[PDB]
């Protein structure tokens, strides 16, 4: 925020100066100056406007679930993509991504509603919503009709995509 | 690079600016000319606009060489469109792509 | 939108008691994108492969027959055909070749098609075209489909069946009808005969031509006269004339060399005719409309009854969506994942 209050806790790769470091930046960010973060202040920016992930980032990062993205979230959300990070904490960030309410599950309304998020009118949502079936009946290995981050990875897993979810702090 | 040869015409004046939405309809292939993917395949027209770099490289360079009503052939080199990576699934690394693109309108 | 059946068709569905299999049954199904037990399909396919490898590299086939075209795993277009071409039931019918790849749903092209060859050994005959092979499928998405949909078991069914396909076929002691043409070493019918079809097709030779031949892009105003040359499209086999086709034709007394293997715009395409006979001395039929779901090309069937040849063309039919190379759309969508999420950051960052 700026100033005072009892102790942040939390968990993370950052050493002493990339945590100051990605303090400031949190502090420019404040914009209200409330200690806080929230979409309001993300979509602040000039690239942050035709990035469909961008809610999907917020609320993956909002762990304690109240809308905003405080110090600690903003740490140990970017901390995922620190370098030094691990491949399995890349591809359980991916599962977030679609795994809208996160109990754990894509769930075929949610892998529809993600994707038509991205690809817009691209395609024709009979078409999205085809692949979206088929996708799930293939990959559904465990039999209840939704993707487990088991399955998901079972398809993902060899994929390098996490190899390039890096940034520098 | 990415080399533009014409298929069809289209109004030689009519270019598209940056920040311009080019409505096309177009087909991927790989350099021996198998097909990978087309907007035909969807019977949508695929909406993109350039200069916000919303396509590979190849595209932008491209498609900003090309009149409205305009049908032409690009060819990409991997540097200009997936490189090394290629792309999971579809574009094997390293690979050169062609793509008869054909500008249907702008907005 | 319809979901696929989870329900795959089990033996005792598909065959009835004296082993027919019921085709009504197995349309409905497929057609809603649905599968049948690996084991039902392994036995459609293995069961018309025994019928074929029984039967002569050159069929004695009997007008009336349709002749049909490319049919490139457009399986919804398939069904639209026998629509225009009639019943299996009571219509003979002689497929060229090239049901698999390109479409997405070569696969039920097949049991189909094999399923019908079963039930109609006698009146519906398929002929083997440059797809039907290894080296194709393995290159384009067939072997791909197979394993998405069932199994590499499934495939290699499918590769030693169409090992079996005819090469091609005397209709109505009339015309030859293959999938690609002519060959520099086939001169007679008998050199088709004397041909060994149970294998996959050689780097060139007599079965390489039939299956991949071309006439010249310029079959009828040539100034050289050249029989056969090298098809530098087809990066293998030849390019044959129309001197060649005539000097074929009037050798072997046959009327013209009915094919497939090139797309039509028109379905179909009428070569220069016979100075003797007023009749196409080639024909090319294509049955695969809005081909590649590109072309927005017509497909056509040709009827040939009572001394006249009719063709009937039709246009293309909706089908199911699936992804370039049966690509799942968490590998679709990952690498635009991982872009933008990585980009939202680094914007993040930047601002310091
Ligand atoms: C949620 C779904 C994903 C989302 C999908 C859609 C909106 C649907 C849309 C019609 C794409 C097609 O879907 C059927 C399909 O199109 C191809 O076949 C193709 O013809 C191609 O090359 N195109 C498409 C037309 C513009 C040029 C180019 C491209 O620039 O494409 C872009 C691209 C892939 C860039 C990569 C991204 C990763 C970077 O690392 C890499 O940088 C080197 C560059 C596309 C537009 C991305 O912005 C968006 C997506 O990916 C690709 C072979 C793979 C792609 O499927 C993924
Ligand atoms: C506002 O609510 C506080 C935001 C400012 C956070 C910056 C704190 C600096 C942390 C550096 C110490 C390194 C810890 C190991
Ligand atoms: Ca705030
Ligand atoms: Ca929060
Ligand atoms: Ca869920
Ligand atoms: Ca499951
Ligand atoms: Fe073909
Ligand atoms: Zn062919």
């Amino acid at each position: 925020g700026n100033e005072a209050s009892y102790p942040l806790e939390m968990c993370s790769h950052f050493d002493a100066d990339e945590i100051k470091r990605l303090g400031k930046r949190f502090k420019k960010l404040d914009l209200d100056n409330s200690g806080s973060l929230s979409v309001e202040e993300f979509m602040s920016l000039p690239e942050l406007q035709q990035n469909p992930l961008v809610q999907r980032v917020i609320d993956i990062f909002d762990t304690d679930g109240n809308g905003e993205v405080d110090f600690k979230e903003f740490i140990e959300g970017v901390s995922q993509f620190s370098v030094k990070g691990d491949k399995e904490q890349k591809l359980r960030f991916a599962f977030r991504i679609y795994d809208m309410d996160k109990d754990g599950y894509i769930s075929n309304g949610e892998l529809f509603q993600v994707l038509k998020m991205m690809v817009g009118n691209n395609l024709k949502d009979t078409q999205l919503q085809q692949i979206v079936d088929k996708t799930i009946i293939n990959a559904d290995k465990d039999g209840d009709g939704r993707i487990s981050f088991e399955e998901f990875c079972a398809v993902v897993g060899g994929l390098d995509i996490h190899k390039k979810m890096v940034v520098d702090v | 690079g990415v080399q533009v040869e014409t298929i069809s015409p289209g109004d030689g004046r009519t270019f598209p600016k940056a920040g311009q939405t080019c409505v096309v309809h177009y087909t991927g292939m790989l350099e021996d000319g198998k097909k990978f993917d087309s907007s035909r395949d969807r019977n949508k027209p695929f909406k993109f606009m350039l200069g916000k770099q919303e396509v590979i490289r190849g595209w932008e360079e491209g498609v900003a060489q090309m009149s409205v009503g305009q049908r032409a052939k690009l060819t990409i080199s991997p540097d200009y469109a997936y490189g090394a990576t290629g792309h999971p699934g579809i574009i094997p690394p390293h690979a050169t792509l062609v793509f008869d693109v054909e500008l249907l309108k702008l907005e | 939108v319809p979901f696929p059946p989870s329900h795959r068709l089990t033996a005792k569905e598909v065959f009835d008691n004296d082993g027919k299999p019921r085709v009504d049954i197995l349309k409905a199904h497929l057609m809603k994108e649905g599968r049948l037990e690996e084991t039902v399909a392994l036995r459609i396919i293995t069961e018309g492969a025994s019928i074929l490898r029984q039967e002569k590299n050159l069929l004695d086939i009997d007008a009336p027959v349709t002749v049909c075209g490319d049919i490139h795993g457009q399986f919804f277009d398939l069904m639209k055909l026998f629509e225009v071409g009639g019943s299996p039931a009571n219509t003979r019918y002689l497929f060229l070749g090239d049901y698999v790849d390109r479409g997405y749903f070569s696969i039920e092209c097949v049991l189909y098609l094999w399923a019908l060859k079963i039930l109609y050994p006698k009146t519906l005959f398929l002929l083997r075209g440059n797809h039907e092979c290894r080296h194709l499928t393995e290159y384009f998405t067939f072997k791909q489909e197979c394993k998405i949909k069932y199994s590499e078991r499934v495939y290699d069914a499918c590769m030693d069946a169409f090992d079996c396909l005819p090469l091609a076929a005397l209709m109505n002691q009339q015309f030859l009808c293959v999938h690609g043409g002519l060959s520099p070493e086939i001169n007679t019918l008998d050199d088709i005969r004397k041909l060994d079809r149970f294998k996959e097709p050689p780097a060139y030779g007599p079965m390489c031509d039939i299956l991949w031949s071309d006439p010249l892009e310029d079959f009828g105003n040539e100034k050289t006269q050249e029989h056969f040359t090298h098809n530098t499209v087809r990066g293998c086999s030849y390019f044959y004339s129309y001197p060649a086709v005539c000097e074929f034709l009037q050798h072997n007394n046959l009327l013209s060399i009915l094919r497939a293997h090139e797309a039509q715009d028109a379905g179909y395409r009428m070569y220069r005719k016979s100075q003797t006979t007023g009749f196409p001395s080639l024909i090319t039929i294509f049955s695969a409309p809005n081909y590649l779901d590109v072309y927005n090309n017509k497909a056509a069937v040709l009827k040939y009854e009572n001394n006249v040849m009719n063709i009937r063309q039709f246009n293309c039919s909706p089908h199911p969506y699936w992804l370039p190379n049966f690509m799942d759309v968490f590998t679709w969508s990952l690498p635009f994942v991982g872009e933008k999420v990585t980009e939202m950051l680094v914007n993040v960052l930047n601002i310091c």
